[PDB]
């Protein structure tokens, strides 16, 4: 199934926030309506945020997570969770290698803010 | 059902 | 229902990160067996991070977050998701006033790390 | 913070179902749009589905929960989860004594139906 | 990534529940450490419950769910969420054709019981 | 509520 992707209301600020633990250099791409809107990169094993940022979901409310080491696309697992009817997480694991802990980028996004 | 489902398997 | 406590692996690490939406300066405090064992604080309308951290979840794996705005407790929601098997998230949001928006401190803490 | 409470997409079929693990006999209230929509009302202490049900969230999208036994209301715990963008589960637990297990009355909504 | 496969407690009861909505007839199979310990088949576009049964993790806690639809395994998803620190909720869903409503069988695992 | 006391720090 497709990974990464949610419908957030639209014209709605939202943050984004990326943590690495891999040997690999993340690359993190933030797309809104399929255009590229924010790109992280760095590298971490202890969890280091490599990015925050807020972004607006603009009149789609489409949001895409891509996570890349080196243009090579890992794979992706996702899910979004409410809280008490209006708090929202759309989370992001990414797995660049073989054993499977998919932390290798994590990716938090958060709305509302304010 | 129906169409999606046959265009899915001759693909 | 008691809210934002959780039951990590023992002796494991875990990053810990809050962000803040409000008018009002959020205290963080992040207990591992029932003692601080990390606290963040800051002022942001805007999910600034106003702290990220690496701790061991200790003995019992218990990691508490509770959130107080000069002093006064927040009222806290949360809840814990498991990503293919491997991959944790334990999120709290709370909420210091009126609005029911539950993002006045956001604390994420996810694992395992490296 | 309010649990139980989900705004899920206005007009649309959901299901409803309950499940009971207490000694004590449950009450479990569907409201749509502020109004009882469906009641189940059975005991169990192995999981034992008490209802199922399909609904329709009608104009307002609104749906409540509420459990209660011996007409004393249970404490409630939910949240909602997205799946690949499109599968949604708003799922509810519920404590009618001091035990704390939140399982007296599990209540699972699931959409879209078909 | 691999979806449909939950580490339980080991030992521990569960319930385990499918709903199914497809014109094609679903087979659902349950396996506690890698042997089936449940099938469930049935047919329905309106979420009927095509099985329920409570079942034993035994010494691994490890349960995979699978489904299949005309000879075909179906793509699955999945995630594990936790309320309050003690309800469980691992939830699957799976697509058998073209549409991704990802409803084709949506199969629930709770617990604790009783 | 807290834009009283950071108003009253700013002004
Ligand atoms: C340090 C390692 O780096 C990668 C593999 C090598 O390289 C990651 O996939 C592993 O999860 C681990 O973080
Ligand atoms: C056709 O067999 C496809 C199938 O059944 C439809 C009625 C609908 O439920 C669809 O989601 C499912 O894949
Ligand atoms: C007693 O009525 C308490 C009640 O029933 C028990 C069998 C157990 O399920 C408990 O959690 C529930 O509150
Ligand atoms: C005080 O004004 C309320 C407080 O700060 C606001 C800016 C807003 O973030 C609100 O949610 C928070 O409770
Ligand atoms: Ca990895
Ligand atoms: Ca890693
Ligand atoms: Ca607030
Ligand atoms: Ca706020
Ligand atoms: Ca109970
Ligand atoms: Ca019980
Ligand atoms: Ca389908
Ligand atoms: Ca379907």
């Amino acid at each position: 199934a497709t990974q990464g992707v949610f419908t957030l209301p639209a014209n709605t600020r939202f943050g984004v926030t990326a943590f690495a633990n891999s040997s690999g250099t993340q690359t993190v791409n933030v797309l809104v309506n399929n255009e590229t809107a924010a790109t992280f990169s760095g590298q971490s094993t202890n969890n280091a945020v490599i990015g925050t940022q807020v972004l607006n979901s603009g009149s789609s409310g489409k949001v895409q997570v891509q996570v890349s080491v080196n243009g090579r696309p890992s794979d992706l697992v996702s899910a979004q969770v409410i809280l008490t009817n209006e708090l929202n997480f759309a989370l992001v694991g990414s797995e660049d290698g073989t054993d499977n802990d998919y932390n290798d980028a994590v990716v938090v996004i958060n709305w509302p803010l304010g | 059902k129906x169409x999606x489902k046959l265009l899915k398997l001759l693909l």
